């Protein structure tokens, strides 16, 4: 509907290789006024 | 008689303690009365 | 603590208005009942 909607959260954790157990939810963290089409994303890591 | 008798007002109470279900048919009562409540509040939201 | 006709953002309607202790969060602006109905407010020009 022309916004784009943001959750997000942050955990401490200690583990090696998988999505961890357990249950919290994400807070809205920013909403902004995009009006845009999407169909596809990517994603940035750094080198 | 009086032994037999004062044994089984004694399970009474255990079995007046112990489960939750043995009180059931007034629950119920209860139960029914707030669901009926429920419902009439929650038709309050209802846009019609 | 008196009996008063708010008008919140034109959220609108008559009670008595009293401190929360309720822990809006910084994205929450009004609170629902479980009767579905506004509660609790945040007030638009201070926020409690
Ligand atoms: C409303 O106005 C007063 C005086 O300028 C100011 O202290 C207050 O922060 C304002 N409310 C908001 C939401 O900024």
């Amino acid at each position: 509907d022309g916004y784009f909607k943001i959750y997000s959260k942050h955990t401490p954790i200690n583990l090696v290789r998988d999505l961890p157990q357990g249950f919290s939810a994400l807070e809205p963290l920013v909403d902004l006024p995009i009006g845009i089409n999407i169909t596809r994303f990517q994603t940035l890591l750094a080198l | 008689i009086a032994n037999q008798f004062n044994s089984a007002i004694g399970k009474i109470q255990d079995s007046l303690s112990s489960t939750a279900s043995a009180l059931g048919k007034l629950q119920d009562v209860v139960n029914q009365n707030a669901q009926a409540l429920n419902t009439l509040v929650k038709q309050l939201s209802s846009n019609f | 603590n008196k009996c008063v006709n708010f008008n919140f953002n034109g959220l609108t309607g008559t009670g008595v208005l009293t401190e929360s202790n309720k822990k809006f969060l910084p994205f929450q602006q009004f609170g629902r009942d479980i009767d579905d109905t506004t509660d609790a407010v945040r007030d638009p020009q201070t926020l409690e």
